[PDB]
């Protein structure tokens, strides 16, 4: 029976950690996957480690170009949580180079993207086998959100979007039951770019914190419900959260308006942020121009009110270490028996060739927390590989 | 027809689309009789800009996005600069985690340009 | 700038047969993102360049089934699985790897 | 509750891609088996892919000479679809060096050929124990297609042949029920060869479409049904679709007799063919003259009308690919809820010494797809191994 999740976001006042894969440095080994992006979701039995693999292991001659992040080799595999993401307990979901997934309360929905870049095409898996097929209408790169889908009432959601990187493209909202699409709404939004959200239900309404790509140092907000009208804006907070940006100090923040910067206009991360109330949990890259380090900061009134007072800030990697995207998921009443959706999020570190230039490959890994109604302390959680690996001699 | 040491300029327009639609970079291309092609420089729809260098002291390109146009200014003309002058569009960027590149799909009619007395 | 050499200055052809052009660079066109910057682009007779290939193996859209691309490197090639009236013209490669673009010597393609 | 299948096959628009081994590509390091050719098979909880592994992991030097395909070391695994042929996943199936399987809604039926070339049997295990054993009955290479078999109501139904390869054979149809066989009728055809078929069935109808070896450019058709009347002829399609043909615009195209060609009149290649009311979508490789790039051609009455009209086309690899036979299976109502069976098929791509010399090995890799009732593009999602490997050095 479909599971609910009309029920509200749980008040949380730190984070505490839940698993760490350790995959490349079990992988210096063992059999292990090359990986650019995981992510993770929940279902009423299990939670599952989501990743696109690169269709070759660590230290196999077949990673040599694995910077390369679109190819036909990608697919969508899924270990539970914690586990290495290895080659003997790696679950095939789909073939896809950018993918969605998530349970909804009887099996498993998985969005993968495939095709060329000038004609891609979404295949909708449910419990194994392709229900529907939705192919680009701009014909340039078809992008899912790159972490789990929204199911309430038996319904599954995501964002999807088609069009340029660095300039306006078109964004749409889609809505399925067992499998095949039953409805679809474009998003008007001319101000900025919304492409890589992280979303979670919250009381009826799926709320999503996206990724501006264009004249904007700020996060974009998305909020939507069971019939899909939505509210599109800004993450009001006077502390700003991509990557590129400038000090707390200089930003002013803006509730309707890209904020632009100088050198920041045209690039990003992918984040998260959990409302508390009018208050959000927003998770941020501690360097101003390079993804090293997190911080997770509650800044008080900073969904609505342009406020910069930080209540609380946790560390989870210091500044001299690399991390990369993360996102947002939940933890079901069907787990925890809680009256209420405990809030969790990931985090990826990326070694290799983008920033390590002497690695011929480029992999990831995760850590995930789980929100703690006590409060926690901080810690450098890091990767711990040790570069240069045996085939990159 | 230009004379030398005049300046040259050239006018190309767009239209279906508009200018800052689509994230294109607009390029100006060049063919001299009886050779190859060669590349002159790109405006993306923000102004920002690229230039070929053995051009580069030449040169000066701008858009105009009320137009739906966009120029070409070429200072100090030599009987040499004579060509054939074609201008094209093509998306593509390298910042993001999802790069992409569809080269100058698009071309305009070209303007043969003589510069001679 | 990257240093654009092609072999055959005239290729002579005749429909129905396959047929092939090469292409190679001074420095090998694999930028830093992993992808392989290179175009291959057909003028014929009294027009406008034309798209073909718009990197090493991907083709355009419109551009008839019959083409395909192949290489990696420094070292790329064009496939005509056959070759009918349309084709004749003048091939050149691309590349755009580097802030100066280069365009090939130019593949002269002559029906026999 | 025994699986029904006397239900129409879907009507299907165009076919998109469901999984993709990576087998050899992972190989390189990982502990992979060697196979020479693969299948799939669904039953009410998945589907599951089984190959004739060959005794020996890629890249070990029990490899040294795998083209040999008839040993007693080969045996048949299954492993759930999409994940790579490893080597610890892998469950055992069947001693054999050809063979077929299919779900009958309670267990798994695997039919194995063993024993010498002039003395051989087949060995029908259900649900992991022999219940039957078929022997030769002319004394030449016994043989099964080698892909599903077809179940309704509870029976099981396989073709089957035994005699020569260049020349007339003898061919018969078998019928189990719960394992042992219960009937046996054989295909009187005098003018062609009806070798390997690829089955799938419709409206209570088992539909095979075969491989012609001996004179013919042209695809053999079996029909029968549930007490094994039958009809036999050609794919009367004015479009060719084995290996070794002359194009398009030379064939003339038959439905009773065997269309020989100039050099194609002894070889040929594994195939599929799906009805579509009148209509067919005919599988066939790229080239005219070896296994390269694959194509789907939806021929309109190409069922029974020498007609050459295709209506769609599209393609799954390039003609710079290696490819290799092909397949067709159905995915029940039990999984997808639909009042109709989906077609699907499969291809697998070949590589090693029968085409790259330097290599000791042969192996092959497998691609899937599925029909969906959207229009779906095509590209080439080849296999991407960079051969030769360390033990060919
Ligand atoms: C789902 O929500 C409805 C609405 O409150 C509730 O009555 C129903 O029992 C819930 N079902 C489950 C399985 O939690
Ligand atoms: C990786 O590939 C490049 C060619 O693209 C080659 O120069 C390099 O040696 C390769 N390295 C390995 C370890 O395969
Ligand atoms: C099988 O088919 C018969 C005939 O249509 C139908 O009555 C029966 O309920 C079916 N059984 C199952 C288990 O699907
Ligand atoms: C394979 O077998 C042949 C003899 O049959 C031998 O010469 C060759 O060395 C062997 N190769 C390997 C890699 O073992
Ligand atoms: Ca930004
Ligand atoms: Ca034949």
């Amino acid at each position: 029976e479909f599971l609910n999740n009309t029920e509200p976001l749980c008040n949380v006042s730190g984070f505490a950690i839940v698993s760490k894969d350790n995959g490349i440095r079990i992988g210096s080994r063992g059999h292990v996957f090359v990986i650019r992006e995981p992510f993770v979701a929940c279902g009423p039995t299990e939670c599952r480690t989501f990743f696109l693999t690169q269709g070759a292991l660590l230290n196999d001659k077949h990673s040599n170009n694995t910077v390369k992040d679109r190819s036909p080799y990608r697919a969508l595999m899924s270990v539970p949580l914690g586990s290495s993401p290895n080659a003997y307990q790696a679950k095939f979901e789909s073939v896809a180079w950018s993918a969605t997934a998530c349970h909804d309360g009887k099996k498993w929905l998985a969005v993968g993207i495939s095709g060329a870049d000038d004609d891609a095409y979404a295949v909708i898996h449910y419990g194994g086998m392709p229900t529907d097929v939705v192919r680009s209408w701009r014909k340039q790169i078809l992008r899912t959100q790159e972490s789990s889908c929204v199911c309430m009432n038996g319904n599954c959601y995501w964002v999807m979007t088609d069009g340029p990187a660095n300039s306006q493209a078109s964004y749409k909202i889609f809505k399925s039951h067992e499998g095949m699409v039953t409805n679809e709404r474009e998003v008007s939004f001319q101000g900025g770019h919304i492409e890589e959200c992280s979303c979670y239900p919250n009381l009826g309404k799926v709320e999503c914190v996206c990724r501006d790509n264009w004249n904007g140092m700020n996060r974009p907000i998305l909020i939507f419900d069971e019939d899909l009208d939505y509210e599109v804006g800004y993450l009001c907070a006077g502390i700003p959260t991509d990557t590129p940006r400038v000090q707390d100090s200089s930003f002013t923040g803006s509730c309707t308006n890209a904020v632009g910067g100088s050198g920041t206009n045209n690039y990003g991360v992918k984040g998260f942020g959990f409302r508390q109330g009018n208050s959000v949990w927003a998770g941020r890259t501690v360097s101003i121009s390079s993804r090293s380090g997190f911080e997770i900061l509650l800044i008080e009134d900073g969904w609505i009110r342009t406020s910069k007072t930080i209540v609380k800030k946790v560390e989870v990697l210091n500044n001299k270490n690399w991390s990369g995207y993360s996102g947002a998921f939940t933890i079901p009443i069907t787990m925890t028996s809680k009256q209420c959706l405990v809030p969790c999020f990931w985090l990826e570190m990326i070694r290799g060739k983008p920033e390590e230039r002497t690695s011929i490959w480029t992999s990831s890994s995760s850590t995930v927390f789980c929100g703690v109604s006590s409060e926690v302390p901080g810690w450098s959680w890091d990767d711990g590989a040790i570069l240069p690996f045996d085939i990159d001699k | 027809l230009v004379k030398p040491s005049e300046t040259l300029s050239l006018t190309c327009s767009v239209s279906g689309e508009s200018i800052s639609s689509g994230g294109y970079y607009w390029t100006w291309i060049r063919q001299h009789p009886g050779k190859g092609l060669e590349w002159i420089g790109n405006i993306f729809d923000t102004g920002s800009t690229h230039y070929s260098p053995s051009l580069k002291t030449r040169l000066t390109i701008s858009i105009d996005t009320s137009k739906n146009q966009f120029y070409l200014r070429l200072n100090s003309a030599t009987a040499a600069d004579t060509a054939v002058y074609y201008c094209a569009r093509v998306g593509y960027s390298l910042e993001t985690d999802r790069p992409y590149y569809f080269g100058l799909d698009v071309w305009g009619q070209g303007t043969t340009v003589t510069v001679s007395s | 700038d990257i240093v654009m050499t092609q072999s055959p200055l005239s290729l002579p052809v005749t429909p129905g047969e396959p047929a092939s052009i090469s292409c190679r660079s001074s420095q090998s066109l694999l930028h830093s993102n992993g992808y392989t910057y290179l175009d291959w682009y057909l003028q014929k007779p009294g027009q406008s360049p034309q798209l073909l290939i718009y990197l090493a193996s991907n083709r355009a859209s419109g551009v008839p089934d019959r083409f395909s691309g192949s290489g990696s490197g420094t070292y790329f090639t064009l496939k005509i699985s056959r070759v009918e009236a349309e084709d004749v013209g003048v091939y050149y490669c691309m590349q755009a790897v580097q802030t100066p673009w280069t365009f090939g010597q130019g593949t002269k393609v002559e029906i026999k």
